[PDB]
Formats: structure tokens, sequence, C-alpha cells
């Protein structure tokens, strides 16, 4: 229940059994602390948040004491005062004066609350010196300057719990303590990268951003990250008109103060194989040219062919947002097409989830539906490598509940104990009815997540009617009128936005046509049996990868980081990017390259300003009117006719449910133009834990150095 | 009972909990799964949320689309509305 | 005529080729409104671009959240005119008089009324805020009677 | 452009780039402005990167050394370097080397090395 | 115009009827003076130009039914007025307000959606 | 008027149409431009960003 206490002077109304910093926080009071973190287990090392409490001889721990039902607070008392001076003290005696050449200048907390509760001077000049201590090689993407450790035990306390990758400790004791594995390793979690932004000091920094930036000269924007299906709040941090660096921003719906190193790293892909003007394949070589005769020869080649009705083929890349996809959409549908595919395999042919009811493609209890859940099977995924943050949500909850796991799928490196039930269809039917079914029987709350791998699988059509006619015969706990069992979890973040506007091949006949011409729109996973090979290729996009090798027009788009974009994520949270920076060369907009080409087609889609363009997206669908917000679907119960009634005769073929990502650090153009995921890959297959891997600096056998990152 | 062939795609918009929406919501819990059953070739999207005053969208060759609103229609008015788009 | 950029629109001097097309310009005679955009001495082109009302969000480098406390007003980037490379310094050369300029509000509304005021475009972006949970330091130290499935080390 | 030694060697001390984003001279003395015009009297420094690795090593009895920049209060923020490691240890602000004497063995036998050593 | 030859005291306007009493004065005394402006300022532009120049930006506030704000739209007329006609405004700031001398024209922003996206946004 | 200009010989302009500090991306060489004509064909060129 409710305790109330007074906490200088002001009551405020605190959840019993919450610590006393919480009621600080809640009561507007500034508590300096350096190894409390709100989402980090309670640690009381520091000594920075010790106040005084009414009927105590000694301060307490703010961080760690808990709230009881009478307590008197004084957070600015003489006694305070004096404490918060005596260990800025002790922080400083022996912290390196590496001010100027610390990242963590400008941006830190050691500085700051040094500048608001310390004292003006140091008293410590010491001959015998300070305490000086070797650097660790921990990996690539972390550059170490262990002298500035004040021991707060933030990573350490990250990468145990919420990475589960327990190869950080500290070793020692006394002053001569120290953070590092004990033998040199790299540290191999797709979420170590947090570390860097845990860190209160610079010991814990990004080689990539290794000296290039002040945290003062940066905009700050606030986007959306695009290289995964979980919508990732993020802030894109730019000076002119590079991108220095991505840090994550609070979103308790999605994310929760985490990102990944793919959505952290990959920005440095944005600036390497640029699609910067028009291209038209020549005698067999792409020629430059200028935006008004290439857009006329992709009319006159498409009068020449003289389509016939879905003779002319889209197909929808990974990084794609709603409102080009909707241009699109009508520009096809004008020309007689509604030939609408998408870039995984499988996506050129119709879907075994629909698209008619939103509950049959979404995460339907969302993310935060996790947080609550008590038995979950997993159907076709590997959620660390296809969802990292949605992974570690899945470990929290598993490791303060009695949670149980199973999959079904290809084994995989978990860092949660799960049940492996099989790899094939069988093996999901013979556990549905098996003993882990009456875990999600008996269970209040069960959750069955469904991969996207799956929807590429060719038995889906079967896996699809499989679960939901489980799902349905089991209602009143997997349907109740606030919770719903079945989700299904995207890996890209445009999936979710096409389906939402219908974006898909609607029927088998449409599907058989032969197209003469393919618009790549973004698509570089495109199966080569999707794309004929005498057929006219346009590749719109903005990296030179296989589309743009391909294709007989290449136009330059934007991408994710210069475009305010619409992007729904595998929730069904419709959220908004903002553009940080502006287009390069003669790249132009996305959606208005659509709306361009329909002038010299003859059939000019009506909207020609992007706020006319998102009337029109109210008209497909209302959600997507609706901003950073679930819409929560009601005619839930109406998905059994596409899961089961129009999956009734499923010719199942019994191979084995296939893994989906080869490699984490690859999965898009952005990620394989990176330097600093070429290095990841490098030192995850090899395994070297030093820093200057691909890098600059001084090395045993690089006693010279080398000017080139990522090779 | 199909529709007409030339017909693309339906759409329609409603409210999940809105009394305006409550006639267009018992319309396809009892429409829609027959509307699928006869013609599963074409897509029948179901698209909602708060506040939206119900509408129908059906789609032809050559994207042209007709909107006919909902509201104030009662169950039954409903079905000859959409036959009206449907049917040719 | 339901958003349609009015492309008729008469320019004045600081109009550029960077300017967007607007669709509306505050005529004078909207209700309840003052129309200072019309008599600001402002060009056209802050009727026509787009601001984001929002409350920034906590860095993630640091647990300070006084900057957080305010909503803050600025201009969207436009896709041409807001950075190029000077040819001879190799400075950032740039077009958007607005760039530099951030407007700060006490709430939500007073940041809208103004915007209103002056005929902006805005987007309102909801602050994400956390979820409250209980934090125990006891827990640390909780008694597994199975298997431990977990080796906390402080 | 080019036909001067001046235009197209980095430095005097050194011939090419000590960074990625380092701009070759060749490249930015190229073009309409740089004729006409005389390459010996541009502004040419000594590279300090070559300069600081012709530095010989400070041996040291200690496991931690104090590195001022060698002026007093005419140097840099007075910092401690950690020399464990059996490599060769640098001040982060200046450069100057440090090695333990306990790697002395190791580090001559090594075949290059990234300071004199002696 | 008791400190300067065209100065008008600052008053506000009573109702309507004062208000485009005011405004119709203002109007008439611009249009009166555009053969006085066009040869101190060596406008190289007909007397015609200039008086159908001086209507638009009459034209501009035609819909205004506020009346405080009719009352800066009149105070910075009777500025601009006094500034013209003393001959305070230099030759370049007056032959500015003519919005085709621009090395660009009239013609700044583009005319449709194609022709600016040739152009990249004009 | 474009922002794309390939060269007779087949390089590519990348132009950003403004006034003085923007990018014309056009070099030019005017021989007689001290004379009367000279100084309009200079002053074109220059006043739009080009060398
Ligand atoms: N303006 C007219 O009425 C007409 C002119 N033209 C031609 O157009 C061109 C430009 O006209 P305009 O501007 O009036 O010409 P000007 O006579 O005003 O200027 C001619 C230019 O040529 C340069 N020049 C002349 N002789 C030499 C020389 N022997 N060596 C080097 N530079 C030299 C001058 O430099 P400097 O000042 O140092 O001599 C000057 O920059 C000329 O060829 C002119 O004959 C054609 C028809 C009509
Ligand atoms: P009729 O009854 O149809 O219209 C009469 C009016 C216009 C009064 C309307 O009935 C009316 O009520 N309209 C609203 C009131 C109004 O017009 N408000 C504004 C009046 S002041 C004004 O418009 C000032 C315009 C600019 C003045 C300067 C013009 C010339 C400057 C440049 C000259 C050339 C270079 C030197
Ligand atoms: S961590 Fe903070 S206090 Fe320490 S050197 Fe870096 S900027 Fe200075
Ligand atoms: S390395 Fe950083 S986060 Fe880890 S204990 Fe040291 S100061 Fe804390
Ligand atoms: S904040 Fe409680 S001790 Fe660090
Ligand atoms: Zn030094």
């Amino acid at each position: 229940a409710e305790v109330e206490l007074t906490i200088d002077g002001k009551k405020v109304s605190i959840e019993a059994g919450s610590a006393l910093i919480q009621a600080c926080e809640k009561a507007g009071v500034v508590v300096p602390r350096y190894c409390y973190h709100e989402k980090l287990a309670i640690a009381g090392n520091c000594r920075m948040c010790l106040v005084e409490v009414e009927r105590s001889p000694k301060p307490v721990a703010s961080c760690a004491w808990p709230v009881q039902a009478g307590m008197v607070v004084k957070t600015n008392s003489p006694l305070t005062h004096k404490a918060r001076e005596g260990v800025m003290e002790f922080l400083l005696a022996n912290h390196p004066l590496d001010c100027p050449i610390c990242d963590q200048g400008g941006e830190c907390d050691l500085q700051d609350q040094s500048m608001r509760y310390g004292a003006d001077r140091g008293r410590f000049h010491e001959i015998g010196g300070k305490r000086a201590v070797e650097d660790k090689n921990i990996g690539p993407l972390i550059k170490t300057s262990m002298n500035r450790c004040i021991h707060c035990t933030r990573c350490v306390r990250f990468m145990n719990d919420i990475a589960g990758a327990p190869e950080l400790g500290s070793t020692g004791r006394g002053n001569d303590l120290q953070i590092g594995t004990y033998l040199e390793k790299n540290l191999d979690s797709e979420l170590s990268g947090n570390v860097i932004d845990l860190c209160p000091v610079g010991a814990l920094t990004s080689k990539p951003y290794a000296f290039r930036a002040r945290p003062w000269e940066l905009k700050r924007t606030e986007s959306i990250d695009v290289l995964d299906g979980l919508g990732s709040n993020i802030r894109v941090d730019s000076r002119g008109l590079e991108v220095m660096r991505i840090l994550p921003r609070l979103n308790d719906d999605v994310n929760e103060e985490w990102i990944n190193d793919k959505t952290r790293f990959a920005c440095d892909g944005l600036k390497t194989q640029r699609l910067t003007m028009p291209l038209v394949r020549r005698d067999g070589k792409f020629e430059p040219a200028t935006w008004e005769q290439a857009l006329t020869e992709i009319a006159h080649a498409y009068q020449t062919l003289a389509p016939k009705e879905n003779e002319f083929k889209v197909i929808a890349g990974q990084l794609v947002e709603v409102e080009s996809l909707v241009a699109m959409k009508d520009l096809a549908n004008r020309l007689g097409s509604e030939n609408l595919a998408l870039d995984f395999p499988g996506g050129s042919q119709p879907l075994a989830h629909g698209v008619d009811i939103r509950s049959n493609y979404l995460f339907n209890s969302k993310i935060w539906g996790i947080e609550e859940a008590d038995a979950i099977l997993l159907v076709g995924t590997n959620p660390r490598h296809e969802a990292a943050v949605l992974n570690a949500r899945i470990r929290k909850q598993w490791l303060r509940s009695d949670l149980e796991i199973a999959a079904v799928g290809q084994p995989w490196e978990s860092t949660f104990d799960y049940e492996h039930l099989g790899t094939d269809l069988a093996a999901l039917k013979n556990a549905l009815s098996g003993p882990f079914g009456e875990k999600l029987k008996k269970a209040k709350r069960p959750m069955i997540i469904v991969g996207s791998g799956v929807t590429e699988h060719p038995d889906a059509k079967a896996f699809y009617e499989t679960v939901w006619s489980f799902v349905e015969k089991n209602a009143s706990n997997f349907l109740t009128e606030e919770w719903c069992g079945y989700n299904v979890l995207q890996r890209a973040a445009s999936r979710a936005g096409a389906f939402e506007v219908g974006f898909v091949v609607p029927s088998p006949e449409v599907a058989a046509t032969k197209p003469k011409f393919v618009w790549l729109l973004g698509a570089d996973e495109f199966d080569p049996a999707d794309v004929p090979k005498d057929a006219f290729i346009v590749y719109q996009g903005h990296h030179g990868d296989r589309g743009a090798e391909i294709a007989d027009i290449v136009l330059p788009g934007a991408a994710y980081t210069e475009k305010a974009g619409t992007y729904v994520n595998t929730e069904g949270r419709v959220q908004m990017t903002r553009a940080a920076t502006g287009l390069p060369g003669a790249a132009r907009t996305d959606w208005k390259i659509i709306r361009a080409v329909s002038e010299f087609l003859g059939v000019p889609l009506p909207y020609d300003d992007v706020a006319q363009l998102r009337d029109r997206m109210a008209e497909i669908s209302p959600a997507l009117a609706a901003y950073d917000v679930v819409e929560p679907v009601a005619l839930r119960h109406l998905s059994k006719v596409q899961l089961v009634d129009q999956n009734k005769g499923a010719k199942v073929t019994g191979e084995p449910l296939k893994k989906v990502v080869e490699n984490f650090y690859f999965t898009d153009v952005i990620s394989r133009s990176s330097p600093t995921m070429a290095r990841c890959s490098a030192a995850k297959e090899t395994g070297d834990p030093r820093t200057n891997f691909m890098a600059p600096g001084m090395e045993e056998d690089r006693p010279m150095g080398q000017i080139a990152y990522g090779a | 009972y199909a529709f007409a062939k030339g017909v693309k795609e339906l759409r329609f918009l409603f409210c999940q909990t809105s009394q305006h929406s409550a006639e267009a919501r018992s319309f396809l819990n009892r429409a829609y799964p027959i509307m699928k059953k006869h013609n599963p070739t074409i897509p029948i999207l179901l698209r909602e949320a708060q506040g939206t005053i119900p509408r129908v969208y059906a789609r032809y060759e050559f994207g042209r689309e007709k909107m006919e609103s909902l509201e104030g229609l009662t169950d039954k008015q409903i079905e000859e509305t959409v036959a009206k788009l449907v049917k040719t | 005529p339901r958003n349609a950029p009015d492309y008729n629109v008469p320019i004045d001097i600081a109009t550029s080729t960077f300017t967007p097309v607007p669709k509306n310009v505050q005529d004078g005679s909207e209700e309840n409104v003052v129309p200072a955009g019309l008599i600001s001495g402002a060009p056209m082109e802050l009727q026509a671009r787009t601001v984001r009302i929002y409350k920034p969000a906590k860095p993630a480098t640091q647990s300070g959240e006084k900057n957080t406390q305010l909503w803050r007003m600025d201009w969207d980037v436009l896709g041409k005119g807001h950075r190029w490379e000077n040819p001879l310094m190799g400075w950032q050369s740039s077009a958007d008089f607005m760039q530099g300029t951030h407007l700060t509000f006490k709430t939500k509304e007073d940041a809208i009324a103004f915007a209103e005021k002056q005929g902006y475009e805005y987007f309102v972006q909801e602050p994400n805020e956390r979820h409250f949970r209980p934090k125990a330091y006891a827990n640390n130290f909780l008694y597994s009677p199975g298997k431990l499935k977990h080796i906390r080390t402080k | 452009t080019g036909r001067p030694a001046s235009a197209v060697m980095q430095a005097p001390n050194r011939a090419e780039v000590w960074s990625r984003s380092q701009r070759p001279r060749s490249e930015a003395m190229a073009g309409p402005r740089f004729e006409q015009t005389d390459f010996d009297a541009q502004p040419r420094p000594w590279a300090a990167i070559e300069l600081i690795h012709k530095q010989p090593v400070r041996w040291t009895h200690d496991r931690i050394v104090a590195c001022d920049g060698g002026g007093g209060p005419h140097g840099h923020p007075k910092i401690y370097i950690n020399t464990d490691k059996p490599e060769i240890a640098t001040c982060n602000y200046c450069g100057l080397p440090f090695a333990n004497e306990h790697h002395r063995k190791y580090l001559e036998s090594l075949p290059q090395t990234s300071y004199p050593l002696n | 115009v008791q400190p300067t030859k065209f100065a008008v005291t600052v008053r506000q306007s009573r109702n309507w009827a004062d208000a485009k009493q005011r405004v119709i004065a203002a109007y008439r005394a611009w249009i009166r003076a555009a053969p006085e402006i066009q040869t101190m300022y060596s406008i190289p532009f007909p007397v015609s130009h200039i008086r159908t120049r001086i209507r638009q930006e009459f034209e501009r506030h035609r819909y205004v039914n506020k009346l405080n704000v009719v009352d800066v739209l009149l105070q910075q007329s009777n500025a601009d007025f006094q500034e013209t006609m003393n001959f305070w405004r230099q030759q370049s700031h007056v032959m500015a307000f003519f919005k085709e001398e621009h090395f660009r024209g009239e013609k700044r922003l583009p005319s449709n959606f194609i022709t600016g996206f040739l152009e990249g946004r004009n | 008027i474009s922002d794309i200009h390939i060269t007779r010989t087949g390089k590519p302009l990348i132009r950003i149409q403004g006034g003085r500090s923007s990018l014309g991306e056009h070099t030019a060489t005017v021989f007689g431009a001290t004379g009367q004509l000279g100084r309009y064909i200079v002053n074109r060129l220059a006043r739009q960003g080009c060398t």
C-alpha cells in the first residue's frame, strides 16, 4: 500500500516497499547519486546519497533505505552538506586529471555533482601520487581508460543482470580493485554498448566515437530506430550534416533506456556508400543522369513495355516508411497492378496470417505485456538476434518470477533458460498438446510469440492455424478482456506498416504473373526468383547494395535520419522519425520520387504536400493518425477467419523451422556499409579482445600505427 | 454471394467502443466472416481508432474508390449500403 | 482546399529558393487568435514550416533532469538548405535562418498558444514517463529454494 | 601543383597522412587558387607524430610514474601512468614513452618497436 | 507633425466607422504620393505599377476583423509613409519593396509540384 | 535550373541553388572580363556561387 512521509517538510505518497530515493524523486527532491540506477539492482557503494533521517545516529544511504510509515528526511541539513563534500573529496582524490582528453567531458555526472555538492578546491597533494591502473582489452566497441573508474558497479550489474553476459567482474581488493575480465576476453553481447551510456565516467567509451565530438556542439533529435521492428526510441546527436552518435531515450513501453549494438553503431554506415545522384545503366555501365532525364527513361521504358494488369511489380524493403508505401500503393493501383510484394522470401505470395484483422499480425499482448507474462512459448524465433531489447525484457521477468519459457524452432544461445520442444510443425502440435501446453492452459497471462520467420516458412499456413486454433480452444485465458496471448514478432521496421495499409499480394492469381517491370523500393533482400531477369528494374533507395547492382535506373532517396517518416512497430504503435540532417547530394524524399514519376507516367497522385498524403493514410487506417500510441483491436475474435478458416487444408511438408539471422551484424544495407559492424563481425569470428583490432592505435605488431578504421 | 468482379478492396473504418460504431461493429461481427468465405481473393480490411466516424471504402480497378458513411444507419441498413458498393 | 499548398502566395523580400510553399497564411480573420504572424514582420516562410513542441528527454549519459523540466519549441530541418560544405574552408554553410533558434515554455498549452498566435505548423510530442516500481536492496539476497538461475555479483 | 615536392609530400618529415580524415596536400592544393603560386612559401610544419616516436624510453623501476609534460606549470595537467603491461606506456597528453625495467628483456627482443627504446 | 514633417500622434481607433475612415485616408495619401515616390526614388516603373503595388499591400489586410490589429497595421503604414516622404529610406530600401528586382525575380517559389521537384525545392 | 549538371566530358555537378554562399559548382574562365561586357558575365556566375 501507500505509506506517507515528509521529505524537507513536504508530504510524499509512495508505495510501501520502495526505497527512499524513489520517494525523493516523487517528492521533487534532487538527491546526488552515482551507483544507483533506476533500472539496475540497488548497490550502496558510492555513498553520495547519504541523507539525514530522524531517529538515526548515522547518515543513511537513501538509495537502499526502505520508506516507512512516518519517517522524516532532511536532505539539506548540515549533516547532509558535509556528507556530500566528504564523499566528493574521496571520489576525486585518485581521479585522473584527464578531463580535456576524456570523452565524458561536458556530460559527466562526476563533474556536475562536483560543481554542485563538492568543494571548489581539492586537498590532495600527495608526493606519493595517485593510483594508476593498466587498460583492459574487452572487445572492439568499448575503449577503456580505467583510471577513471569510480567503482559504481553499474556495468557489472548491467552485464550480469540485464545482458545475461557475466564476463565483466571486479577482481582485486581495496584501492587496487579493478573492473574487467581477469583474462582479456571480447564482451560478447548484442547489448554491450549500453555499458558506455551507463558509465557515470568515461572509463568505458566507444571506440567509434573516440574523440570526434564534444556534447555541447551536438544538435539532439528525438527519433526512432528502424534497424529492427521494435521501433526503439533514440536520440540522434549530429554536428552539422554528419550524424555523430546514436543514444537511447526512455520509453518504458518499447525499449526502456536500452538500445542494441546494431542500432547504436550502424550510423557510421550512413556516410559510406550513399546514392547521391540518379543513375542510368548504359551499355552495362551506370552513368550519372539528371532527374528530368532519369524519370523520362523510366516513362519511356514503361510506354515501350505497355504492361498489362499486375505486370508492374513493387517490392518494398525493410527500412521503408509508411508514407511511401501509401504513395507507391496509389501509383501501383493507377497502373492496374496490385502486385505489392515484400523483401523477405515468400513475400511475393500471400501471407499465412491475413491483414484483415489488425490482431492477425501484431504483437497483441503489447511489449509491456511481458512484464506480467507467466508462460511463454517461442515459435520460430531466436529473440536474442531478432529483437535484442525485447529479449532482455523477457529475462528481466524470468529472473524475478516463476516464468516458464519453451521454444519450437532452431536452438539458440539464450540469456534465459528455456525448454526446447522441437524444430518442426509436428513438434509444435506435439508440444501444444504436451506437458508445456497445460502450462499455457493453467498459467494466467499466457503468451505465444510467433516469429516473423515462420511467415516465410513454407508451412506457415499450417503453423498459423495450429497456433490460433489452440488460442481459440483456450480463451478466457488467452482471449480475456484485457489480455491476448497471440503475438507475432516483426524483425523489420516496415512490415507492420505495410500490413496496416494492405501493401501485400491479394491473391494467388496475381502472384503467378511474370512482371515486365519491377520497382525495387528500398528492397535489397529480395530472393532472385522474385525478380525476373529480363524485367525492367528501378531501384529507389539510399545505399548502393544488391538492389542498385541489378537496377536499370537508380533513384537516390533519403535515409531515415533525414526524413520524417511514419513507422509502425511490431506492437502496432505508430511513431514518427524526426529528420536530424538534410538530404545529401541530389537525393529526394522517397514519397516525392513516387509522386513525380506519376507526372511522367501520366497518372499524377493527387496529394502534393505531405500533409495531404497523411490525410490519405488516415483513410486507409485511422490508427496511423494516432501517434505514439497503440490502438486496441476491437474484433479480436474475428481473427479466426484468416488464421483457421482460410488456413484449413494445408500441405504440410515437414521441413524444419529455419534461422533467419545468419549474422546479427549484417542484416540491412546500413549495417553492411558500416565499418564498425565489419569490426564487430571480424572480432566475433576471431575472438579478438584488442580495442584497436581494425582501428587506429599502436600495437605489438603495429609499432607505427594505422589510419584504416574498419579494415 | 460474392462481390462483383472489378472490386479490389473493402475498407471499414470505425471506433472500438464508441456508440456511433456499435451498429457497424454489430454488422461486421455477423457479416465479415461470410463476406470472406464467399470471396477470399479480396482483402477486406477492418481498421479502427478512437473516435472514428464509421465509413466504408470500396476500391475498384485503376484505383477508383467510393466512400459511403455509416453514421445513424442501423444494422440492417448497412447491408444494402455495402451491397450497393459491391454489386454490379 | 484541404491542405493544398497555395502556390500563389505573394512572396516577400526574404523568400528564397529554400522557402517551402505554404498551405495557410494568416488572413487576420480567424476566430479567438491574434494574427501575430500577420503583424510580426516575419517572412511568410515561418507560416510554411512545421515546429515541434516537446519535452526534452533526459540524456542517456547522465542522471540530471534539469533540461527535461521545460517544453522546447524548435523548427524541423528541411531537405535542402540546412547545411552544406563550404568549398573554401570546409565550414558548414546554411540557409535556415531558424536553425539556432529555440523557444522555452512552462506548459504545453503555452507553446500551442504561441504557435497558433504566430501561424506556425506544430507537431506536439507527448512526454515518455517512467513506470514506478518499488526497488528494494533486500531482493538482491532473496532465497532460492530451487536452481539459482542467476549468480548475483554485486 | 604536382611538380614541386612541397605540394606533394604531406609534411617535410612525413609523406603520408596520419589520420583517416586528413586531407592529402595533393588534393588540398589542387585547383585554380593554387595556380600562379609559390609552393615553397606555403606553410608546411614538421609532423609531430614522426618527432614523438624518435623519443627514447624513460626506464623506471616503479609501477606508477608521473608525467607533467616536463616544464613544471608549463606542461600539461599532472597524470599517472601505469607500466605493468609488457609494452611501452605513453602519456595521453604529450606522448612521451615510459617502460618498466622489468620488461626490458622482452622489449629488447621485439623486432619493431614504437619508440627507440634506447 | 510637431517634431517631424509627417508625424502623427499615436491614436487608437474608437470604432469601425473611425477605423475604416483612417484606412481610406491612409490609402488615399499613398496613391496620391506615388508620382512623388517615383521621381525621388527614380523607380524604373510606371506610376501605375507603383499604385497597383501599393493597392496589393492594403489588399493583404482587407479581411482583418479585429480593431486592435488594424491600429498596429495603420501605425506601420503611417511610419512607412513618413520615412518615404522624407527622403530617409534609400532607393535600395524602396525599390526592394518591388519583389521583381531580385536576380531570381518574382518567380521565386516553385510553380507546382513537378517544377520544384526537378529544381530541388526551387 | 536543374540541380544536376553532367558536363560535356561526363563529370556530374551537384549544385545548391542560392546566392553568394551557395554552390554553383561551375568553374569559369572569362577572358576579356575587365571591359564593359565581362562584368556582367562575371557578376552573374559569382553571385550564384560559382568560381
Ligand atoms: N560592345 C559592343 O558594342 C560590341 C562588342 N563586341 C565584342 O564583344 C567583346 C566584349 O565587348 P566589350 O566588353 O564592349 O569590349 P571592351 O573593349 O570593353 O573590352 C574588351 C576586353 O578585351 C581585353 N583585351 C582587348 N585587347 C586585348 C589584348 N590584345 N590582349 C588581352 N586582352 C585584350 C580588354 O582588356 P583590357 O581592358 O586590359 O584591354 C577587355 O577586358 C569584344 O570582343 C567586342 O569587340 C561585339 C559586338 C558589339
Ligand atoms: P472596402 O469597404 O471594400 O474596403 C475598406 C477596408 C479595406 C477598410 C475594409 O472595409 C476593411 O475593413 N478591412 C480591414 C481593415 C484594414 O484594411 N486594415 C489594415 C489597414 S492599414 C494597411 O493595410 C496598411 C498597408 C500597407 C501600407 C503601405 C503601403 C505602401 C508601401 C509601399 C509603397 C511602395 C514603396 C515605397
Ligand atoms: S570522467 Fe568526467 S570528471 Fe573524469 S576526467 Fe572524464 S570528464 Fe573529467
Ligand atoms: S567501469 Fe564505469 S560503470 Fe563500471 S564500475 Fe567503473 S565507473 Fe562504474
Ligand atoms: S546512490 Fe545510494 S550509494 Fe550510490
Ligand atoms: Zn606527458
